[PDB]
């Protein structure tokens, strides 16, 4: 992929850039709990077919 | 001052144009602040701008109004008013994004014997209400 830059292809200002890539880091892209099943259960009696 | 100058009276000058006054009660700077471009450590459109300079940053006359007994009160928006001066204007047009600054001189005169007065405001996102 070719490496370029805005000032490679046309004229640009000076800019102090403040933003940075924290939250797309690998463990910030991750760093949530997700739902990945549901379990059912019951309190009943058991009975003969069930 | 003994050499004359006055608080009164005063004299404006950008690109090609002067006000001068003789009545004047000062002048005001909006919360201290003078115009000025925009810095590196606070920029964010990254292309080189387009910074008109003289060309654009003087003295436009709109077009003047009458005051009356019945006058209730005029307003304008910034940049609006300005969207058809000059090369202010195409500049405007022509790019995505402005920003700017403005000197607003006022002016009313009018004799010893009459009186009256406007109160003007410059106010920051100017959102006025609507007639439904």
């Amino acid at each position: 992929t070719n490496p370029l830059v805005p000032s490679d292809t046309v004229q640009t200002r000076h800019v102090v850039q403040h933003r940075s890539r924290s939250e797309s880091s690998i463990e910030s892209f991750f760093a949530r709990g997700a739902c990945v099943t549901i379990m059912t259960v019951d309190n009943s009696a058991s009975t003969t077919n069930k | 001052e003994a050499c004359g100058y006055s608080d009164r009276v005063l004299q404006l000058t950008l690109g090609n144009s002067t006000i001068t006054t003789q009545e004047a009660a000062n002048s005001v700077v909006a919360y201290g602040r003078w115009p000025e471009y925009l810095r590196d450590s606070e920029a964010n459109p990254v292309d080189q701008p387009t910074e008109p300079d003289v060309a654009a940053c003087r003295f436009y006359t709109l077009d003047t109004v009458s005051w009356t007994k019945e006058s209730r009160g005029w307003w304008w928006k910034l940049p609006d008013a300005l969207r058809d001066m000059g090369l202010f204007g195409q500049n405007m047009y022509y790019h995505y994004l402005g920003r700017s600054g403005y000197t607003v001189h006022v002016q009313c005169n009018a004799s010893k014997f009459h009186q009256g007065a406007l109160g003007v405001f410059a106010v920051p996102e100017m959102c006025l209400a609507g007639d439904s």
